[PDB]
């Protein structure tokens, strides 16, 4: 249920959320810390009351409506500002990352390091996902391990240099065209080249669609719980709409979303059953709480 | 505002509709929505209901407009459900005169076309997965022989189709009366004398053509099909075991299926019991409507069965014989059996379908854009226009009609043809009409600013891209499809062209055998079309291929209207007069809309037309109508109307209107000068001459004319050059000449050898940069592409100029201040007159426009000299080549469609270009001193020997190339050409091309290959490699050195 | 696909049903005793949902809606705020749809220029500056308010409009701006209450009103927060970021917006509604026609266009 | 029970159909080529019928026709009459229903003014002063034609009524009343062709105009000609009894009572519609929405009732 213990989120599915006698209770056809910091997130079969929204509404209780396992995030409560200025009188806890994000943002300098920032975490989890843990690659996924460890070592050395975001995009791009190929040889799949605006039909490329799907879900309910808004990109370019959910959602995206997009299509497995392995894996990496801490570190490391 | 939805859907439709609804409105009934909206949404609405619209739809919205006064907004669907005001009734209770005889031939034809393939010849090729042999005999040859055989020589028309029709007949002795080509001693044709009865003959014909038109050799061609002979029909020169293998028949010809014959016995006696069939023979026989409307039902409907999978619901289960083999795996599909029936099934339903096309296929009523009248005093000749369309709507209905749009350029022609063939459309059911531009190419941006101009949206209007193709895949791609045994499998249309239509194509009437998102069912279910006239060409230039069907369907379902029609090059003329006489021919009432009409052009064309509406009435409609051709003159000034039956009171009238026409010309202000300029007498250096005259040139024509704000000069101006690689030469030399003395100047590009989305956005920005009008300095300055190049640099003075390719004449609406033009023709002088200063108003009276003494193919001392474009020939040659001679000096002071509209008397033909023009036009259309009237006179319909002696586009042999982004890596391109269906890799023969920067000039209005091309990709949501294959085509002529290429120059031929 | 969300002309204020998917459909349900009857919502043409006393919503209902882009608000019965912290009340508890991408350039001008107290005085001037123009064009130089009974005293208004004016060039910080709106909004209500000859009308405050002309005030509050929580949802600017109620109020910049047509539309409107005995549907349904008719949705979009736009 | 004859809001123009009795409803029967379509008219709320080209009716129909006080009318398709007996066309054949008896004190008015020459001289004036008097309140002192786009010279408007007004009082005879009318109708023409911006209009006759403005005038007599047969049935005086169209019109007291309104509502809208691109059945549904609005129907009979009691 504890989605992310990190920043205190919960998940409830299957349940009716209503209010009998004062307190909200959740009549399931449960015991949880109503507080300032309580941040339910409803999912799949479960339903509201206005009284239950006005209980959580007087405790700080933030609601968003999410799909099914987490991910994607239909609509959420929108968090406050903490900033002097304003004075927010209730029970809510306004955040203060969005003035941290908005001081670094106009900055061309302090922009391109946080970029630099998330690139090496995404190439931190790469190594991590694919090396360090051998759960992937015992469920089928054989690598070639020294040519991943040679193309991480690659990628690395073209990203702590070479200035300019457009190079950095460019490192990226390459550093997934070699990494998608290493995953095709490892997987065996054979010949396969990904193909964009989600035309393809093959296995691989309509679950890495999915996999994109989820995880941008994952990042708007980061984002959300954090209180960035989307528009303030860190690597795309200031006019890509939803920038923001973009970038903290590729941190996860190579490193699990192509492994698992791949056994599934060695396995052959339904799409369902894909996303359900994904959503596994996801909450096993703790995914949500890595990229709230992500960028709690990149604000907190730019002041 | 707030409307009111009420659905009368039924069944598959009803669902559909209240899914639809149900998200836009409120229920009020129970089958009634109510809800406040926008005009946005109301058109967001309104798409969407079109859309997914099938044949049960039917959903009207309604409006209060003032007070007790509700007003019908549309209705989207079925519109007989509803009367005019929308209402619905309490209770609902329960022209074609020779439709039965089309398809008694029809079905017949398709039971006989395919009998040929028995062969053994053709079954072994079939069944021969290895090396293809190519057939000694096509099998459509072998079944007209076959034919023969059955019918026997010199029998009755009544003898065999009693024979066939007795089916306890198993008499294959017939086999033996049969003849071989192969054989000696040159066996008679088919078609002569009496070795086929008259009706036989036609059932021949149509099995003969069903794949190609019989094109031979050589009187001849008004005794048609009698000179039909073996070497018309293919054949080729092989060995006499191969010519003897096409005759013998082991299996047996498919006379002993019970079915087939059963079915053969039942056409027979309908043939038979039929009062006068076998009277009309004759007449049928050599009848262009009966024949070509019998030859498209069986075309289509073959086209149609020969893609099927195989059937084992009709046909003998264990025949011996094959009709084709599956493409993908080679293993026989269909038996011959099955395939004859199927293709005689669809061709009687084709033909029962056809009657309810007029009432079936979408239509574009109750548009208020069309009726609603101008408040300006300017454009008031499109009311004048539209009232007396509306006044003649039902004689035109009723006899025909051949309208001619005579206004002046510039003056709004598109607006006033839309109006003019609407107004001649019933007002309950709608409108449906065809825009053939006279281009050799349509860009998007053209049918963009059609629908604008026209205000139609792309649920109304469709854009037909690109231009047509001649065969190229004649050879590589028939080979397969011969193989296969299903040489019909050939798409409809071309593979590239794309038709950019967005409404109802859910259930259209032709879907079964057309497809449903396939380019010819959008071609047909459009409402009002925009193409070019060499796309509507193939209806009756098509000697090979099943290419005539979609434009001929076209055709038959819609008005015409001919923009341009005069641009067309004089060798292509008698193809257009074919064309507008099938146009004639199939009930289509054609609009001519053209500012410089010579007579003897719209002489001709008329009587096409008119000897076309004769074979049209007597057939369809009130029989006894006399052929009373509704012809209409509209103009600036005015419009009249007169019946005509004869081109000798046509004539007269257009002489009348002519004059009056000339009379009210005279009196106008003027507006444009025109000066001759003399030029000083290779490439490298003629060029860097002229480049260095039209600096002086240019200074002058700005001083003269230009427009004044804060202290800042700007003017607009072109520079038209006949040919391309001339002009890139003179590009290429004004670049690396620079500014002529403090005038800054800013060029841009424009030919036709720039990729086509390239070409469209240069016309995009040519088109919004150049629009001007009366005292607007202001606006003018303020506009951003304008501001930033005028405040980047800091002289005064500004010289935006367009070097243009004889492309810019015809539908560019641009308003120049001065024009340096190259004398090609006086139509050309006349069209780029036309356009400086076009929409403002006052006349300095300086000159604007400068024509050189002679051309550029005059210096170079070639002759003729006046040749592509132009009129001069070595049978019609001119004693000089200078301005000073050809032109009227009295011309210069006034510039109009004048001299091109009136016939000058006496003729010199050779001492003046416009009578040089009037004479070649008048030799050719008419007679004067291989005739164009032989396509209706003599039925030389039958054959495709006329299109072989008077080709269209004849000449150069283009190949289609484009700049193809690399597979694996989107930032490289490739330099590819379209071979058959695939883009091979050509990089060594394209290089780049180094340009040179003089003095203060740089370029303006041009665009980037790869940002257009992701933008016009992500426009279309279509993937970016296929984006560049569908829309960034090149036609260049085959060099074997190859091309240089430059982005702002575009592919000039390197050697 | 659905209507611009700029292009919509329907708003919902639901009561005791419960909003669920049926069929595809979104819809919710009212008991009828002995029967449920199920109402469908045209989620393509609704800018906004208000829940009010009695509602429910299922989270397949929340995920149709928020993929149109269609918001929703658990608004109180009766003209009542949800609930009063203290000494503060919030009326509406929003659901902003996240899967939905907005634009990024309005946005970031907004966060650039929020954070200079000076530079978010100068936005508030400028949003009172627009509010003072509406009031007057609607009041005065449109004939559709008239006709249907409005005769504002013209010099009274011009007078109270220009004092206000002169009031808000003067103003020192963010008290005396609310202080000249607050006597711009009571003097406009007399005016009003004039106009219509309703007679005499006290303002009373948290929804305690009997008279017509309170209660329909109270509930038109509610549609000016909901076009205003659409316009910002759609340019992209978080609620959170205030100009001028960002004192009291959690979301002010919803009140901010909505500011703009409250005295404009609202006003006159609620008067000519009660003089007539219309019950709060009708009035509702005459706001918003107001509404739509001036196209209010898009005054405040192009407002928080100039202000960002000027704000650099 | 039907709505009273002077409170009924429709009128029907009818063609190429089948006037009957269908299960007890009078409805008429189009041909749709495979089907045949029923369509009902509301004869509870329709004051007159017109059948125009390609009509036919049944004895069941005209009896139930003739029970609710519903005239019927054979007109002519096009803007055409009946026929032309030589000099003089009959536009409509009336058919008045006989069985509704109708009250009697007008038409003993009528009938005992009506034999004096000067008398109905007089009646002649004061039904011109009449025609005056709404051709000025409809095109300038009425806001609703102008909101449509309709924006007439006020001072040319002016002087052609009062030069008009002045030849009236002037008046020696019917002849010069007639050449009067006549001048007032071109110079209306000529000004309502200006207001319009339609350009350069030149009024035809007997139907043989191409234009828009022509052929909707021509259709609008029409509806002009049911309303005034109407006004003179219901207050029981017969068509024949004129005052000053009797000299070339058979039943000309429809065609003097129709100029009441020709001039002042007709005459605009024909115009409005022809500017708008309007087909003839949206100009009769304008026509009849601005009869209905101004109460046209109402105004013929009273000022058939004010020249009956003054001429005591």
């Amino acid at each position: 249920i504890l989605h992310s213990k990190r920043a205190n989120l919960y998940y409830l599915q299957h349940c009716r959320v209503l209010v009998n006698g004062g307190r909200v209770e959740y009549v399931t056809d449960w015991n949880i810390p109503i507080a300032n910091t309580t941040s339910l997130l409803l999912g799949t079969g479960t339903s509201i009351t206005q009284a239950a929204m006005r209980e959580l509404a007087r405790a700080g209780v933030l609601v968003g409506f999410c799909g099914g396992g987490g991910t994607p995030l239909f609509s959420a409560n929108e968090v406050d500002v903490e900033v002097s200025w304003l004075t927010p009188q209730s029970e809510y806890r306004p955040t203060e990352y969005l003035q941290r994000w908005v001081g670094f943002w106009f900055d061309e300098e302090k922009r391109l390091v946080a970029a630099r920032h998330f690139q090496r975490a995404r190439l931190e989890r790469i190594r991590h996902s694919w090396l360090e843990d051998r759960v992937l690659r015992d469920a089928g996924f054989a690598v070639d391990a020294t040519a991943l460890a040679v193309a991480v070592e690659d990628s690395a050395r073209a990203l702590e240099q070479a200035p300019n975001h457009e190079h950095l995009l460019t490192e990226e791009a390459r550093l997934s065209k070699r990494l998608f190929k290493l995953a095709a040889q490892a997987t065996r799949y054979g010949e396969f080249v990904r193909a964009k605006r989600g035309s393809g039909g093959d296995p691989a490329n309509r679950f890495l669609d999915h996999g994109n799907y989820l995880a941008y879900g994952l990042a708007a309910t980061a984002t959300w719980v954090l209180g960035i808004p989307h528009g303030l990109a860190v690597l795309h370019g200031k006019t890509r709409r939803g920038g923001l959910v973009f970038d903290v959602a590729d941190l996860i995206k190579d490193s699990l979303i192509l492994p698992q997009a791949f056994l599934s299509a060695m396995r052959g497995d339904e799409e369902q059953d894909f996303r359900q392995a994904c959503l596994d894996n996801l909450s096993r990496a703790q995914a949500l709480d890595f990229m709230i801490d992500t960028l709690k570190d990149v604000a907190q490391r730019s002041t | 505002m707030n409307i009111l939805l009420v659905s009368q859907c039924e069944k598959r439709a009803l669902s559909e509709t209240r899914r639809i609804l149900d998200q836009f409105a409120e229920r009020r009934g129970e089958r009634t929505w109510q809800t406040p909206i926008t005009q946005a949404g109301l058109d967001t609405l309104r798409r969407l209901l079109k859309k997914s619209a099938r044949r049960n739809t039917a959903v009207a919205c309604h409006w209060i407009r003032g007070r007790d006064h509700s007003e019908l907004l549309w209705i989207v669907g079925d519109a007989s459900r509803f009367n005019a005001q929308g209402a619905v009734p309490t209770n609902r209770t329960c022209d074609w005169h020779s439709a039965e005889d089309i398809r008694l031939l029809t079905v017949m034809a398709a039971l006989f076309h395919d009998i040929g393939k028995a062969s053994q010849a053709f079954q072994a090729k079939l069944r021969n997965r290895g090396k293809p042999m190519a057939d000694a005999y096509r099998h459509e040859w072998v079944s007209l022989r076959l034919f023969e055989a059955f019918v026997g020589p010199g029998s009755s028309d009544e003898d065999w189709l009693r024979r066939l029709a007795d089916k306890r007949e198993t008499g294959d002795a017939w086999l033996s009366q049969l003849a071989r080509d192969d054989r000696q001693s040159a066996p008679p044709g088919p078609f002569q004398k009496s070795r086929l009865p008259p009706l036989a003959q036609a059932v021949g014909w149509l099995i003969v053509s069903h794949h190609r038109l019989p094109n031979g050799d050589h009187a001849s061609l008004a005794r048609l099909p009698a000179p039909i002979q073996s070497q018309w029909c293919g054949a080729r020169d092989a060995d006499a075991k191969e010519k003897a293998a096409c005759w013998q028949f082991p299996h047996g010809l498919p006379f002993a299926s019970a079915h087939w014959r059963a079915r053969t016995a039942l056409c027979a006696q309908s043939m038979l019991e039929r009062p006068g069939l076998l009277a009309r023979g004759p007449a049928l026989l050599h009848d262009s409507y009966v024949m070509h409307v019998s030859r498209l039902i069986l075309m289509l409907a073959d086209h149609h069965y020969s893609s099927l999978p195989a059937d084992s619901r009709l046909g003998d289960p264990n025949f011996p014989l094959h009709a084709n083999t599956d493409r993908d795996s080679g293993k026989l599909k269909q038996r011959l059996d099955e395939h004859l029936l199927g293709v005689a099934l669809h061709s009687r339903k084709l033909a029962g379908t056809l009657p309810r096309l007029e009432r079936q296929l979408p239509r574009l009523a109750r548009h208020k854009g069309f009726t609603r009248r101008v408040e300006q005093p300017r454009f008031r000749w499109q009311d004048k226009a539209y009232d007396c369309a509306m006044a003649c709507r039902e004689q035109a209905m009723e006899h025909g009609f051949f309208g001619l749009n005579l206004a002046s350029t510039g003056c709004g022609k598109t607006l006033a043809n839309g109006r003019i063939l609407y107004a001649l459309a019933d007002p309950q059911r709608g409108a449906r009409f065809s825009i053939a531009l006279g281009l050799r190419s349509l860009t998007l941006q053209t049918g963009q600013a059609y629908r604008e101009r026209l205000g139609l949206g792309d649920d109304d209007l469709a854009i037909l891209v690109g231009g047509s193709a001649a065969r190229e895949l004649f050879e590589k791609q028939q080979e397969r499809l011969e193989r296969s045994g299903s040489e019909s499998a050939q798409e409809l249309l071309a593979e590239n062209s794309h038709v950019h239509f967005a409404g109802t194509l859910e259930d259209g009437p032709l879907r079964e055998w057309l497809g449903r998102n396939s380019a010819g069912n959008r071609l047909l279910q459009a409402p009002i079309l925009a193409c070019t006239i060499d796309h509507l060409m193939p209806a009756s230039e098509s000697l090979r291929g099943g290419h005539q069907i979609a434009p001929l369907l076209r055709l038959m379902t819609s008005d015409l209207v001919l923009d341009e029609v005069d641009d067309f090059d004089i060798d292509d003329l008698p193809a257009l007069s074919r064309l507008v006489h099938w146009a004639g021919l199939f009930g289509s009432r054609v609009l001519l809309s053209s500012a410089t009409l010579p007579p003897a052009l719209v002489q001709g064309l008329f009587e096409a037309y008119r000897s076309g509406r004769e074979i049209f009435q007597r057939h369809r409609g009130a029989p006894g109508r006399a052929t009373e051709i509704r012809c209409a003159w509209f103009d600036e000034f005015s419009s009249q109307s007169s019946a005509h039956g004869a081109v000798t009171s046509f004539s007269e009238a257009h002489a009348t209107f002519v004059a009056q026409r000339l009379a009210k010309l005279e009196q106008l202000p003027p507006r444009r000068q025109a000066q001759l300029c003399t030029v000083h007498a290779a490439r490298p250096a003629l060029c860097r001459e002229l480049a260095g005259q039209m600096n002086t040139w240019m200074a002058d024509l700005h001083r003269c004319h230009h427009t004044e704000h804060q202290g800042r000069r700007i003017s607009f101006g072109l520079l038209r050059l006949a040919n391309i690689e001339p002009l890139i030469e003179l590009a290429q030399a004004i670049l690396a000449q620079g500014a002529p003395e403090g005038l800054h100047v800013h060029l841009c590009v424009y030919h036709s050898r720039h990729p086509l989305l390239v070409r469209s956005a240069i016309e995009r920005q040519l088109d919004e940069l150049l629009k001007r009008s009366d005292d607007d300095a202001a606006a003018l300055f303020a506009r951003p592409t304008l501001a930033k190049a005028l405040q980047a640099s800091t002289e005064r003075d500004h010289l935006f100029v367009v070097l243009a390719s004889p492309v810019a004449e015809v539908g560019r609406d641009h308003d120049y201040d001065w024009a340096i033009v190259e004398p090609s023709s006086m139509r050309s002088i006349i069209q780029l007159a036309g356009r400086i200063r076009r929409h403002r108003s006052g006349f300095s009276g300086e000159a604007n426009l400068y024509l050189l003494s002679r051309n550029i193919r005059s210096l170079e001392g070639q002759n003729p000299a006046f040749q592509r474009p132009g009129f001069e020939t070595p049978d019609f040659p001119l004693d000089s080549h200078d301005l000073h001679d050809l032109l009227d000096p009295a011309l210069l002071a006034r510039i109009d469609a004048s001299p091109r509209i009136v016939e000058p008397f006496p003729l010199f033909p050779r001492s003046r270009l416009v009578d040089l023009e009037h004479r070649r036009l008048r030799a050719l259309m008419l007679a004067d001193d291989l005739g164009v009237p032989l396509w209706w006179q003599t039925p030389a319909s039958l054959s495709g020997a006329l299109q072989t002696s008077q080709p269209f586009r004849a000449g150069a042999k283009e190949r289609c190339y484009a700049l193809l982004p690399d597979e694996d890596d989107e930032e490289r391109l490739h330099f590819s050409r379209y071979e058959e269906g695939t883009w091979s890799n050509q990089d060594n023969l394209l290089r780049n091309l180094d340009l040179t920067y003089g003095p203060r000039i740089q370029t303006w209005g041009t665009v980037n290959y790869r940002e257009e091309l992701v933008a016009m990709a992500g426009r279309e949501d279509l993937d970016l490699r296929q984006c560049a294959m569908r829309y960034g085509e090149v036609r260049l002529r085959e060099n074997t050195q190859g091309w240089s290429y430059h982005p702002y120059l575009g592919f000039k031929k390197y050697n």
